[PDB]
């Protein structure tokens, strides 16, 4: 049974959060933004991701040598990221150096300078991130994947932005966009491991106190998606592997069917063939995608965000002259999620989830991540108890309930990347989403 | 003609012959389509499809 999580607020809206662990020496504080690339509209997207550079260019006291050594002296380092949803940005450093982190975040977000000179470097270091993402196979499919699934919608955007808004970003609109996402009622202080929680919040009120408030506060991880059942082919015969991802319109962080996704997802499970375990596993795909050499890897997903989600398969491939049947089996076997699955492959995944949500969990990073999502999402950490009743919950029949409304016969959006040939057009891809026996 | 003039065994030769020709021109079509497999259908525009095809 893992230490409580404590909570405290202050005055303009900030919720701390801590779960101290005595037997660490590191401590992992940081902000937990309810904000990120879905803020912008069309004309500053990419300006959540900008800001992100600009924190550690320099503020109004340390100037960027400054700002370095200062890191360099605590020991430990900063690390950010920025995602559709959610910013983050923390410190992980020694037991002792939690009142210096505080401190250089509180400043970088506050009173960082955004200097005309320093916006203009970075506009070239960005342009130079558009060509170079191109490598990364499962990030380029993944970033297909949302611009298609949410065509024209803003969690179809990328976090770059467009190579045209880079070129156009000023101070002024950074300075409007996290004036006006970046309050205190949208921002979480987290500390994990060797953290006082009472330590935390004074650090809180001594640099957090003069942050702003929203006008509207609405509670953290408030919010229509209107899913497109479409696809983009990336062919490029020159490279060896295929990397395909294939999904339907899945759950937001809130809903009711939240677990019965999990499950589901489960269920189908992940494969690596360079893993030793991996062709032992229970799966029905893991099964015959290692017997037939299908695929070199695939790994299931359930994605969420505030108010829609999405839920399906990532594989590669080097089978380039299969790829119709590793389509085909994959398809096959979330057919039988809404024909077939019984109380066998429930009870054997939600025994492996019971288990999968508490190892996730491992390192003070880990922890902290795990506070600053769940208080971003739902406004409170779950505990374990209660996640394991959510998932005791879950029964056959809702799972089976859950794929009839949601894979069954639904359109999928599609994403192939590499020698892809071989994937067959739309109509019979999306035919596979059904079974005529049944 | 089986005689001097069209007549009876006319008729029946060419009724034996008539039922047979359909299963005889039946092969030929399919032979022509397995010939036809190696290069695939042409096209209105008469370029190779081998860069666009459909099941
Ligand atoms: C019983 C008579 C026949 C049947 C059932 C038949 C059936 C077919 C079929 C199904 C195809 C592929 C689809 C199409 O292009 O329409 C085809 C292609 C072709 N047939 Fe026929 N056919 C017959 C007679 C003929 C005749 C008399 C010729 C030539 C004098 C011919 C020459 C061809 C050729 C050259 C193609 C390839 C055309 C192409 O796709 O570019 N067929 N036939």
């Amino acid at each position: 049974v893992s230490p409580k999580t404590r909570t405290s607020n202050l005055k303009n809206g900030l919720t701390i959060a801590s779960e101290s662990n005595p037997l660490v020496q590191t401590a992992t504080v940081g902000v937990w933004i309810d904000a990120g690339s879905r803020n912008e509209n069309a004309y500053n997207n990419g300006t959540a991701h900008f800001f992100e550079h600009l924190a550690f260019k320099g503020t109004d006291k340390r100037s960027q040598h400054q700002l370095e050594l200062d890191i360099e002296n605590m020991g430990g380092h900063l690390n950010a990221y920025t995602s559709r949803e959610s910013t983050v940005y923390y410190a992980k450093s020694f037991k002792d150096d939690v009142p210096k982190s505080v401190e250089i975040l509180a400043d970088i977000l506050q009173h960082s300078k955004l200097a005309e000179s320093a916006i203009d470097r970075e506009r070239e270091v960005i342009t130079r991130e558009l060509e170079e993402v191109n490598k990364q196979y499962e990030e380029v499919v993944f970033d297909h994947l949302h611009a298609t699934a949410f065509m024209n919608q803003p969690l179809g955007r990328t976090i770059l932005g467009p190579r045209e808004n880079i070129q156009t970003i000023t101070n002024t609109e950074l300075r409007k966009f996290i004036t006006e996402n970046y309050t205190a009622d949208r921002m979480v202080l987290v500390g994990a491991g060797a953290v006082d929680h009472d330590a935390l919040v004074e650090l809180a009120e001594k640099y957090f106190s003069h942050l702003p408030s929203s006008q509207s506060p609405v509670p953290l991880g408030t919010p229509i998606p209107n899913f497109v059942g479409s696809e983009v082919r990336l062919r490029d015969d020159t490279m060896p592997v295929a990397h395909i991802a294939i999904a339907v319109e899945g759950v937001s962080w809130t809903s009711e069917d939240y677990y019965t996704a999990l499950v589901a997802q489960a269920i189908i499970g992940n494969y690596d063939r360079a893993v030793g375990t991996s062709r032992h596993q229970g799966s029905r795909l893991s099964n015959i995608v290692s017997e037939n050499n299908l695929a070199n890897s695939f790994q299931s997903f359930s994605t969420s965000y505030s108010d829609t989600g999405l839920w399906g398969i990532y594989l590669t491939s080097e089978n380039t002259t299969q790829i119709d049947d590793l389509v085909h089996f994959t398809l096959k076997e979330w057919n039988r999620l809404s024909t077939s699955v019984s109380n066998l492959q429930v009870e054997r995944a939600k025994s492996q989830l019971k288990a999968g949500l508490l190892l996730s969990l491992d390192g003070t990073t880990y922890v902290a991540e795990d506070i600053g999502r769940q208080l971003t999402t739902l406004g409170r950490r779950v505990t374990p108890a209660e996640v394991e009743a959510k998932l005791e919950a879950v029964t056959e029949h809702d799972v089976r309930a859950w794929a009839q409304k949601t894979l069954y016969d639904k359109d999928i959006a599609l994403v192939g990347l590499g020698p892809i040939e071989g994937l067959y057009d739309y109509n019979r891809i999306r035919n596979d989403m059904s079974m005529m026996r049944w | 003609w089986g005689g001097f003039s069209v007549g009876n065994p006319t008729l029946q030769r060419f009724f034996a012959l008539h039922y047979l020709m359909p299963f005889v021109l039946a092969v030929f079509a399919l032979l022509h389509l397995i010939a036809l497999h190696t290069a695939g259908s042409s096209n209105p525009l008469g370029i190779t499809s081998n860069v666009d095809k459909l099941s």
